[PDB]
Order: structure tokens, then C-alpha cells, then sequence
């Protein structure tokens, strides 16, 4: 579904 | 001002997916923002008006140039992904885009020539719109999922990465 | 949803 | 679900088309690029102004005049570039594009006045209004394309100017 | 008061640069 | 979360007066937006917390840096303004800013040191907070009016101009 | 209202470092690269220390990342000090950058603590607050120690070389 | 009713 602030931060943290 | 609602709505849904991310070091997001704008523009142009014919053709062209951008980039990220499921699904979604934008241009030139003309009937004119909106929706939606998959793809990269996009949230004004 | 959700669920469970 | 702005879209698109082309290059030592950017913005404004409002009539006139001044600059500069070029094709194609600009610019102004006159005016027919916008947009688009292609032809002639990203 | 779009345009336009 | 409302409202007001303008070729607008962001932060720091003493002081210093910037840039544009009234009203409002930010730093160092201590009374704690808000509201109001007067002074610049800011609106996503 | 549920002081510290490194180009400058990654990592920390689904484990990760990046900054700053021929500058550089490994190691340790007691009932407010206090303090000392290493690096990069183009 | 307001009113009347 649509991403939340946390969802995006984790992505951001996990994306190389 | 009257605009085509579905096209604007679809334009907004692509934008929402892209707007929270930075365009720096990410041409997929940069192009995903360009395409949202272009779709919003097209939502106004389909309503007829002065200078519409030319602008609606040149718009679809600009949506095609942006489509190719997205597609090419999404293949390079897919190339670098170590997860096969993510790699397959990304390719499946993005490889449909070129076809869709090619159809979008064809139907745009159709609708462009129909504007102004009287001999064109209502049904013919209305149907030409509904064909254009259908494809537009499919383009935006395809591009939308292609971004999502590209985000997923960017997690499962090989450490010997040839190509890579930058995934960083934009800073709020009140941060 | 698709693969992006599946990865977010993984990281939050 | 909202339009967002109250603008003539074709005219805005033309503005952005030229902006996209001009944006690439630096202006530090390239007045055609600087002039192009100015005209791009000027055009972006026109697209709002032609829809009317308090202060638009006069600003549509002033906006047009500015566009025509920048038109002069582009033309004058383009000509100087054509002089140095030592290619039969590129030099010829440049002059064919950049010489059209003074004409288009003058017609723009003329039609810019016509529209400015008939904003907020009841004694003007729908027909006459529509056609006046139509003529105006057609020259607006032509101008942006002419200038855009004049920018491109200059760098193709560039062997002076500065063409750095 | 606070500026509208048309306000800010006339400012932009008139603003010497 | 429970922040200080008056300071967030000030931060938010100043942000509205700058946000629609571009920061490219306009260090006044950039300074404004930076200051608005900094007051947003201060609004959260004042209620106290882990690392707030140090953060609050540093925050105050930062606002004082951006202040001296808006001041000096305002004195330049005023130097080129041919209209004496506008040149007078901008000089008045802007030359006020250095004194306020200095008092802000003082009061912020005060509040910072009160945060954590038990030897402070509620009267003295609340009053120190009120003082800080008072200076904050004024600073943000001053800068806000310093911005507008710069926009007014930009119209009345001498043709033989030494210094000139850029005033261009920000393009929205749907343009 | 608030805008973000974060620890504002740690966001500040992050932004302070980001303001320093943003001035310079990373291209020929791994210090700057590391620094920019550290600011972003420390910014993400300022959200993770609040908590929510997935945070405990991300806070461990994020801390490890900060430690990795910290070591890079230290190693690079040492090489710069070797080349420098000015007594004061080469000393003052070494008096800053050699703190970073320590401050980092403490940051990991405290991050693990605060990560363990997120979403947990058997933890006092005093203990919870004091954990957050030691964390923020180390996190602020890190950003400051790095920020001054970046500054001392260039002041020493009068001339391994680095690139300091704006 | 500041200098900016005054100048905008002049440009719109």
C-alpha cells in the first residue's frame, strides 16, 4: 500500500 | 476550470508516489515527476481550446520520451538485482510501458485532429477521449508500480553494483 | 503492494 | 481534481519547451541563453495574463514588449555567430531560423495588444475573442520554437560563446 | 495583505533583474 | 507531541511569506526559509528533553547568523532603491533585527540552563519562556516585513544597479 | 502541528554536519562522502530512537553503519595529518579525529541499549530517559568531532591529497 | 497596507 514516513526511512536505510 | 478528472487523478497518484523522494541521483524519480506533470497538462489539453492540437501532440511526444527514460533505467536496476522474483516483476511491468506510450501518441494525434472539427460526431469524439483516458491510466499505473518495484530492486542489489539509484527522502520545511 | 510491500513487512515483523 | 492554475496551457507548454532547452546551458558567457531564459519566463507569465484579472491588460502589453526586446537580442547575437561559422549547411540553417524571430515578435506584440484591449470588455463577441487568443497562441508557440531551434543551431555553429553544462 | 498568484506574477514581471 | 504553539505559528507565518519564492539568486529568501525552519526547531526544543540545553543554544546562535545575513542583504537593496519612503521603511525594520536576535541568544541561553534544574520555580520558568516567545514573535515578524519591503524595493531599483536579487515564483508540480 | 515524531537535538546535530559537508564536493574527497552518509544516518537515528515497527533492529543497523563510516573518516584524517607540514594544524587535526573511534563505539553500545528497551514495559522512566540522554550526548559529540575533522582536514590540505572545490 | 501592498494596488489600479 501507500508508504508512511517510517516505511520510507527503512527503504532509505536499506537501499545501497 | 473544467479538466478531465481521471487523467488528473491518475497524474496525482503517480506524483504522490514520487513526490516524497529526491530527484538527485535518481532519474527514475526525476522522470516519474516529469510524467505526472505532463499528464496533468494533458488533462487540460483534452478539453479543447486555442493551441490545443499542437500542444497535445507535443505533449504525448514528451510523455513518450519520458516513458523510454523510465523503461531503460528500470532495466539497468533489474540487471543488478539478485532477487529473481523482484527482477522478473520489475521487467514485466516496465516492458509494457513503451507499447502503451506508443498507443498514447497515436490516440493523442487522433484527439488532436478531432478538436475544432464539426464533421466529427459526439460518440466518435467521446469514444476517442475514453480510449485516450484508458491508455493514460494504464501508463501512469504501469509507471507507478515500476517505481515501487525499482525501490524493492534497489534493496536486493549485488555488492558489485554497476548501476545504482539514490533513494533519499526530501527534507520537510519544518525539519 | 507487490514486492515493495513484502519487503517492508519483512523489515517490520 | 482541481485545475491548479488559471492559464492557457499551450502557451505555458511552449514556455517550458524553451526553458528545458535553455536550462541545459550556462549563461555566464552566453547571452542567447540568458535572453532565452528571460523570454521563457516572460512567456510563462503571458500564459497567466491572457486569462485576465486586475492589472493584466497593462501587464500583457508590458510582457509583450519585453519579449520583443529579448527577441532583438537573440537575433542580433545569432547573426554574429553565423558570421564566424565556416560550414555551408549549419550557417545557412541558423540564419533561416533566427531571421524569423523579429517578425514573429512584432506580430506577437500586435496580437498581445488586441487581447489586452478586449479583456474585461462586454462589446466583444465570442468568435472575435476566440480567434484573437488563437492568433496570439499560434505566434507564441512559433516564437518559442524559433528561439529554441535558434539556440540549438548556435551551438552547432559554435567552434564566441560558452556552451558548458 | 498576503499575496495572490496574480500579485506575485506582477511582482516577478516588474522586478528588475 | 506538545510544542510551543506561538513560535510554531511564527515559524509557519514567515514560511508562508517565503515559500512561494525561489532561493536561486535570492539569499534573502534562503535566509528567511532557514530562519523559519530554525524557529520551528526552537518551538520543539523549548519544552525540554534529552540534549535540549546544548541544542537550544546552538539553535539561537544559528538564527543569529541568518539574522545578520538578512540584515546586511536588506541594507544593500536599500542602497540601490530610488524611492526614499521604501528605502526608509526597509532600513527601519531591518536594522531592528540584530538587537532582537542578540536578545534571543541571551534568553535562549537562559531557558537552556533552566531546563533540567529543580531549583527553578514555575513562575521563573514560565516567565523566561514567555520572554523567549516575545522576542521570537518579533524577530519572525520583523523578517517577514523585511522580506516584503525587499520585494517592494526590487521594483524601484536604479537602472545602474550594483546589487540585485532574483524574484521568481516556484513552479508547482502540475504546471 | 509538530510535523515529525523525532528527537530534535539529534536531527540538529545531523543537519549541522550536513551543512559543513554540503559546501564541498565528494568527487575526490572520501571524508566528505563518509561525512554526508554519517549526517543522513544520524538523521535516521533521530526517528528510530522514538520507535515503531522495525525500529529496534534498524537502530542497531544504523549505529553499525555510523561506526563503519566513522572509521573511514578517522583513517582518512590520519593520512592528511601525515602530509601536513604545519605544526599547529597537523596537531589540532589529530587532537580531534582520534576521538571519533571512541565516540562511535559508545554510540553503538548505547544504541543497542535504547533499542532493547524500545517497546518494553519492565523499564523505568528514569532508566529510559537516562539511556536517551547518554545516546543524544554521544550522537552530538560524534557530529561535532566529525564536523571539526572536516574543517581541520581542509586547513591541513595545503599539501595523499584531497579535493576542496565548492 | 505596507509598501508592497501599496505598489500592488498601484499596479492593479
Amino acid at each position: 500500500s501507500n508508504l508512511s514516513e517510517l516505511d520510507r526511512l527503512l527503504l532509505e536505510l536499506n537501499a545501497v | 476550470e473544467v479538466i478531465n478528472q481521471p487523467m488528473m487523478m491518475a497524474a496525482r497518484q503517480l506524483h504522490d508516489e514520487a513526490r516524497k523522494w529526491s530527484s538527485k541521483g535518481n532519474d527514475i524519480i526525476a522522470a516519474a515527476k516529469r510524467m505526472a506533470l505532463l499528464m496533468a497538462e494533458m488533462s487540460r489539453l483534452v478539453r479543447g481550446g486555442s493551441g490545443t492540437k499542437r500542444a497535445l501532440i507535443q505533449c504525448a511526444k514528451d510523455i513518450a520520451k519520458a516513458s523510454d527514460e523510465v523503461t531503460r533505467l528500470a532495466k539497468e536496476v533489474a540487471k543488478q538485482c539478485t532477487d529473481k522474483r523482484i527482477r522478473t516483476n520489475l521487467l514485466q511491468v516496465c516492458e509494457r510501458i513503451p507499447t502503451i506510450s506508443t498507443q498514447l501518441k497515436i490516440l493523442s494525434t487522433v484527439k488532436a485532429t478531432m478538436l475544432g472539427r464539426t464533421n466529427i460526431s459526439d460518440e466518435e469524439s467521446e469514444q476517442a477521449t475514453e480510449m485516450l483516458v484508458h491508455n493514460a491510466q494504464n501508463l501512469m499505473q504501469s509507471v507507478k508500480e515500476t517505481v515501487r518495484e525499482a525501490e524493492a530492486a534497489s534493496i536486493k542489489i549485488r555488492t558489485d553494483a554497476g548501476f545504482t539509484l539514490r533513494w533519499v527522502r526530501k527534507t520537510p520545511w519544518y525539519q | 503492494m507487490d514486492d515493495l510491500d513484502a519487503l517492508l513487512a519483512d523489515l517490520e515483523s
